C-alpha cells in the first residue's frame, strides 16, 4: 500500500533507519521516514532526525488506511504527516526539543 | 528497544 510513496522505506533496520536520518548532522532537523516496525510485526515507525539524533514514534495503520499515534487519530499516513510538518511534534521535552517534519530521506 | 511518547 505505502510503496507509491518515495519517504516509505519498508523493512529497513531501526539502525539502519537511524542513520539514515542522521547523515546529514543537526542541519537536517526535522527529516524523516517511515517504515515498518522491526520490534512489533505489523506496526510502523516515523523515525525522524531531532537535533542530529534519531528518534522513532510508533504509528499504527488500520486496516481502512486510516493512522493513529498515541492518542492523535489521522484519516491516513499522509495526513499526519502534513499535520507534522506544520504543528511541532508533542513530544515530552517539550520547547527543548520543539521539532516539525521538514524533508524525507528517498527510498532507493 | 525505546520508542517516544507522546505529551497527552
Ligand atoms: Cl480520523
Amino acid at each position: 500500500f505505502l510503496s507509491c510513496y518515495p519517504w516509505f522505506h519498508g523493512p529497513i533496520s531501526r539502525v539502519r533507519a537511524a542513520q539514515l536520518v542522521q547523515l546529514q548532522g543537526p542541519d537536517a532537523h526535522g527529516v524523516f521516514l517511515v517504515r515498518q516496525s522491526e520490534s512489533r510485526r505489523g506496526k510502523y515507525v516515523l523515525t525522524f532526525n531531532l537535533q542530529g539524533r534519531a528518534k522513532h514514534l510508533r504509528l499504527v495503520l488500520t486496516e481502512r488506511g486510516q493512522c493513529r499515534v498515541q492518542h492523535l487519530h489521522f484519516p491516513s499516513v499522509v495526513d499526519m504527516l502534513r499535520h507534522f510538518q506544520r504543528s511541532p511534534i508533542p513530544l515530552e521535552c517539550g520547547a527543548a526539543c520543539d521539532v516539525r517534519l521538514s524533508g524525507y530521506v528517498v527510498v532507493v | 528497544p525505546d520508542y517516544e511518547l507522546l505529551t497527552e
